[PDB]
Parts: structure tokens; C-alpha cells; sequence
């Protein structure tokens, strides 16, 4: 066994991946045309769950600029603030769990 | 008719209505431009932790 990890670990792994690509953002929230992205965190941790180891969505735009950009910077900040919170809670989840099995264990 | 000469058209009133205009207006946008520098200052404290 020792797939009882699994989950967190996939869930974890998929929010740097969104911490990656939110910092992408921030990044390019100058070039013209960028035309921000996004992942959709639950249907991909769903679908790496049922079958192991990303379509980049198209984050939907409000306040049309004439360059082209679409990153909305207001909503990338609360985006990027919720991926980190989740992250540190994914690792005190994490954290949680490999300390009580090294806790039944000695 | 001639022995007669032309001079410009510029109606002084307008123009200097014009004028005070263009300086209210280019001071309201300074003022929106300060505004909106000091919210993303303040906003980019979002990000941390």
C-alpha cells in the first residue's frame, strides 16, 4: 500500500503547479496580448487521482485594455493569496499525516 | 477688393477658455493617476506571507 498519501501529495503538487503558473501571471501582467490562464484545481486533482500523472484555461476577462492583456491584476492577487494559504495547509495536512505514522510506528 | 489685406482668424476669448480648460482637466487626471498608483501600492501588500 502506502497510496494513503497519495491524495495530499497529488493535491499539493497540483497547487505549485498553480503557484507556477499564477506567478506566470503576475509576470507577464505587462506584454501586450497575454491573454491570462488559469488550471481548474478540483477537476484536475480529480482527473490525476483516477488516473495519475494540464489544460491551461483561459482565465475569463473583465475591463477590456486595447493591448490585448488580460491579466486583471486584483483578481490574480486574491488567486495567488488562496493558492498560497492552500499550499501551507497542504503541507500541514501532509505533515499531519507522516507524523502519525512515524508516531504509531516507534 | 482690393488695396486691402487679411489677417488670422484665432478668436482670442476661445482660446484662452480653451486653455483654462486644458489646465483644469490635465490636473483632474494627475489627480486620478495619484489615486490610482497609491491603490496598487497598497494592494501589492496582498501577495506576502
Amino acid at each position: 500500500l502506502d497510496a494513503a498519501l497519495r491524495f495530499q501529495q497529488e493535491a499539493l503538487n497540483l497547487r505549485a503547479q498553480r503557484q507556477e503558473i499564477l506567478a506566470a501571471n503576475i509576470a507577464n501582467a505587462d506584454t501586450p496580448g497575454y491573454q491570462a490562464r488559469d488550471i481548474d484545481f478540483a477537476s484536475e486533482l480529480k482527473k490525476v487521482m483516477v488516473r495519475g500523472r494540464v489544460d491551461l484555461l483561459y482565465r475569463v476577462p473583465d475591463q477590456p485594455s486595447l493591448d490585448g492583456n488580460t491579466v486583471d491584476m486584483d483578481r490574480e492577487r486574491t488567486q495567488f493569496a488562496d493558492n498560497s494559504l492552500k499550499y501551507q495547509m497542504g503541507l500541514t495536512v501532509l505533515g499531519s499525516q507522516l507524523k502519525g505514522m512515524m508516531n504509531v510506528l516507534q | 477688393m482690393s488695396g486691402v489685406l487679411e489677417g488670422s482668424n484665432v478668436k482670442p476669448v476661445e482660446a484662452m477658455t480653451d486653455m483654462i480648460a486644458n489646465a483644469r482637466r490635465f490636473e483632474m487626471q494627475m489627480k486620478v493617476i495619484t489615486s490610482v498608483d497609491e491603490n496598487e501600492g497598497r494592494a501589492n501588500q496582498l501577495l506576502s506571507m
